[PDB]
């Protein structure tokens, strides 16, 4: 979210952002709150991600183009398999 | 050149100036509401050639 | 072929092999595979512009 770069070490906050593990650690040390929401967050609450695109919800691989088209179609934002909401931003691109 | 105005014949209903209208989409007006962008048209008038 | 709309072509699916578990195996990632199958069917049918 903050860097707009690929995460060195992916993590997620309850906010549900993909700012690797850099942004969260700095915000917790300074504020003790999540930068997006401003809600209190602890380091423990952070969830670290375990280290062709994959959707987090389906956890399935898809052609990148196909995924993007489903996310942005008429109300087909969520996800073809799960139909759980999913954005382009939280699509993980595999190298 | 910058301002566009819509035209058409309503079927059954009458809101004169103040009442806004929830605009519908071409394909975004299904049961899954994607885009409405409700605005208010207070300059609705009839026209001639 | 040349990024043009297909017309007058019936792509008959002869035989298929489905996954036993769609949540475990590929269940939502078969549409690019079906697009590649349709492209290989249209390319190997002696096309004409």
């Amino acid at each position: 979210s903050l860097s707009l770069q690929p995460f060195v070490y992916p993590v997620c906050t309850p906010d549900g952002i993909v700012f690797d593990l850099l942004n969260i650690v700095p915000w917790l040390k300074k504020y003790g709150t999540n930068p997006s929401n401003g809600e209190k967050l602890d380091g423990r609450s952070l969830i670290k991600l375990n280290f062709i695109v994959a959707v987090r919800t389906t956890g399935n691989v898809y052609a990148y183009e196909a995924v993007e088209q489903l996310n942005i179609k008429a109300k087909n934002f969520r996800d073809l398999l799960t139909d759980e909401p999913f954005s382009r931003q939280d699509i993980i691109t595999l190298q | 050149g910058v301002q566009f105005h819509a035209f058409g014949r309503v079927l059954s209903g009458t809101i004169h100036a103040g009442q806004p209208v929830k605009v519908l989409g071409e394909n975004y007006t299904l049961e899954d509401e994607e885009d409405s962008q409700i605005c208010t048209v207070g300059r609705l008038w009839i026209s001639v050639a | 072929l040349c990024d043009e709309l297909i017309r007058n072509v019936k792509f008959k699916i002869l035989d298929a092999v489905v996954a036993q578990e769609p949540l475990h195996r590929g269940g939502g990632q078969i549409i690019p595979t079906a697009r590649r199958v349709v492209y290989s069917a249209f390319l190997m049918a002696t096309p004409r512009l």
